[PDB]
RNA sequence: UUCGGGUCUUGUAAUUGGAAUGAGUACAAUGUAAAUACCUUAACGAGGAACAAUUGGAGGGCAAGUCUGGUGCCAGCAGCCG
């Protein structure tokens, strides 16, 4: 979950 | 005393570097 | 009636009208008059030779910064001075003043990148597969 | 530092120069 | 991606000095950050 | 290559051996001494010897005698003279330790 | 708060066909027969130059 | 009027080299070596 | 017998100076690379590239590349025509990398 | 007496990223990719695996009570 | 999207066996005006099968390391340099 959240932070940004 | 002088020197160097950078970016465009 | 002749023997008028109207296209005009190359950055060439004048970003503090990868190059063909990228700061060491470079299409205003230096590809040098001949 | 220097006639003149006015010149050997 | 594999080599951790071994493991930035937040959590629950 | 390691240079018409010191700019803030040359990139090197105009390329060899030739490649370093000065201010990180 | 509608002016700028003759000569007459070979051969020549 | 900027630079150099030749052709032989020195190709 | 430079007429208005560089000295390699207008790079086809061949090319590339011509010798030692062609092809392409 | 060039000089590969062996043979690479895909398809949905072998020993992975995989007509 | 949910022979950075073959080398023969090569073929030729496949793209992580800014421990740049 933590890794996936950090990845979406790139997708959102 | 050297503490006071170094801050003065570092301040002078930082201002000069930024001024040089402003010139470079201005020239390129 | 659609505003055009339609008689079975009206071929001449359609042909001559078409040729006159065909010149309206900017694309057609450039193709026939051979002026499609003015807009090209290199004036029709796929690459551009130049002289490395100065490496502007050498004094930058931040490594691999956008400023660091820029070099002013003087196009040999017409003498106009322009600016180009280097792929990375590592390759910047290879490039030096007064040495030939081949430029190709790619901070705004910068539209070129270096692909060869002194007749040798930068990527070839960067992968340590070649030495720059001087 | 060169003590002295002087020019000498060409010991292996090229034919064009010669006719204007032996093909091998190997003094060391 | 103009980075070499050598560009991305791992940098290994050092450890406590042998003379200082009795004082315990040599904490690092990652180790410090855990105890710092836990410390903050107590005072926030203590100040309330 | 190692700092303060003898190295035979070839500058212009002249060949000679010196004791270079390899340094880095440290984000263009200082001239810090390096311990070894970078594995696959350039670095600033300062050495004492006859001056030459900039843009003068040169090559380096650590061994010239045939007795020690071995089989490995004998060309050690390649570079370009960048400045000529009568002074340099290389510095080394000296970190004090307390408990 | 009244904004009248713009009067779209009659074109005084040269029309496209007129622009061809706005130089010393008639631009339509000095053309080539094979524009396809025009572009290809030049591009090779430019890089050879 | 040269087509490319390259030709202009080469023209300037060639013109200058051409000028050097004329002055030396005007020049007396004993003077010439005093000014120019021993040119390349001389056996010395 | 040939010793040292040899100057010979090569045309109506052209002359050449031949100089057999000592193969066993790296110092002699360096200075020749700085004055050699032309290099006749001798290569043993049967054995292949050698250090002295590769070393000299690097010296030439860094001191200003002069004209280089590769000369392959000892090709008669090959006993098969097919293997001779393959060796010639491999050598030529590798030579095309340096030059 | 003769100093021959080593492997590094002859091939002149220079610096290249590490590459797994499967790229050397495309057929092998696709073989491993497919068999990997089959394993995943089992996770996505059940797939027939020859039916019953041996006596019926029950459902090994368990029965779920309130769960239906039923695709309803609306 | 959090909330979590669905599924079962999966993984090993582990050991180990003898069978197969042509890239190449090469007696010979075939091929050819004469040759090279192809198709044949005695004898050699595999475990890192080092007999060492390439060209591009996407994304990490690490230091007693370096640079910059500041509502403390942070953030940005980046990191072949400890
Ligand atoms: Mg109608
Ligand atoms: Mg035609
Ligand atoms: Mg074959
Ligand atoms: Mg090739
Ligand atoms: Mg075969």
């Amino acid at each position: 979950r933590k890794e996936r959240l950090k990845k979406l932070a790139k997708m959102e940004e | 005393f050297e503490a006071r002088q170094r801050i003065e020197e570092k301040n002078k160097e930082s201002s000069d570097y930024h001024a040089k950078m402003a010139h470079i970016v201005n020239t390129i465009n | 009636g659609k505003g055009k002749p339609r008689g079975l023997n009206s071929a001449r008028k359609l042909r001559v009208h078409r040729r006159n109207n065909r010149w309206a296209e900017n694309n057609y005009k450039k193709r026939l008059l051979g002026t499609a190359f003015k807009s090209s950055p290199f004036g029709g060439s796929s690459h551009a030779k130049g002289i490395v004048l100065e490496k502007l970003g050498i004094e930058s503090k931040q490594p691999n910064s956008a400023i660091r990868k820029c070099v002013r190059v003087q196009l040999i063909k017409n003498g106009k001075k322009v600016t180009a990228f280097v792929p990375n700061d590592g390759c910047l060491n290879f490039v030096d003043e007064n040495d030939e470079v081949l430029l190709a299409g790619f901070i705004p205003g910068v539209r070129f990148k270096v692909v060869k230096v002194s007749g040798v590809s930068l990527l070839a040098l960067w992968k340590e597969k070649k030495e720059k001949p001087r | 530092s060169v003590a002295q220097i002087e020019k000498l006639p060409d010991p292996c003149p090229t034919p064009f120069y010669q006719q204007k006015l032996k093909l091998i010149y190997a003094p060391m050997s | 991606k103009l980075v070499h594999d050598v560009q991305k080599k791992q940098h290994r951790e050092r450890s406590q000095l042998t003379s200082r071994s009795r004082y315990g493991f040599l904490e690092k930035h990652k180790d410090y950050v855990k105890r710092a937040q836990d410390f903050h959590r107590k005072q926030s629950t203590l100040k309330v | 290559l190692k700092t303060n390691d003898p190295l035979v240079l070839s500058l212009g018409w002249r060949r000679f051996q010196t004791l270079p010191i390899y340094t880095t700019t440290d984000s263009r803030t200082r001239t810090r001494m390096l311990k070894y040359t970078p594995e696959h990139t350039y670095c600033n090197a300062a050495f004492y010897g006859p001056l030459c105009s900039p843009n003068t390329p040169f090559c380096g060899v650590q061994i010239v005698a045939n007795s020690d030739t071995g089989n490995g490649f004998r060309i050690a370093a390649t570079g370009i003279v960048e400045e000529i000065d009568v002074n340099i201010e290389i510095v080394k990180k000296l970190k004090l330790v307390g408990f | 708060e009244q904004s009248n509608k713009q009067h779209r002016k009659a074109k005084e700028k040269n029309t496209a066909k007129k622009k061809l003759h706005t130089q010393g000569h008639n631009a339509k007459a000095f053309a080539v027969a094979a524009p396809g070979k025009m572009a290809r051969t030049m591009q090779r020549s430019s890089d050879v130059n | 009027e040269y087509d490319t900027w390259y030709e202009l630079q080469k023209a300037k150099i060639s013109k200058q080299l051409e000028i050097n030749n004329i002055e030396y052709q005007e020049m007396t032989p004993e003077q010439r070596q005093r000014i120019e020195g021993f040119k390349a190709g001389s056996y010395v | 017998d040939i010793q040292g430079p040899i100057t010979v007429v090569s045309g109506k208005h052209r002359r050449l100076t031949f100089l057999e560089c000592p193969a066993d000295d790296l110092n002699a390699m360096i200075d020749i690379a700085k004055i050699a207008d032309l290099v006749l790079l001798l290569i043993d086809g049967n054995f292949g590239f050698e250090m002295e061949t590769m070393e000299f090319l690097n010296i030439a590339q860094h001191h200003g590349m002069p004209r280089v011509l590769g000369v392959a010798t000892h090709l008669d030692l090959f006993k098969s025509q097919s293997t001779l062609r393959a060796s010639k092809k491999r050598l030529k392409h590798r030579f095309w990398t340096e030059v | 007496g003769k100093r021959a060039i080593n492997y590094q000089i002859l091939k002149n590969k220079g610096l290249t990223p590490k590459r797994n062996k499967d790229n050397r043979n495309s057929r092998v690479k696709k073989r491993k990719k497919y068999q990997k895909a089959q394993k995943k398809l089992k996770s996505v949905r059940a797939v027939y695996s020859g039916g019953q072998s041996g006596v019926y020993e029950g459902e090994k992975t368990g029965i779920k009570k309130g769960l239906t995989r039923s695709v309803k007509f609306k």
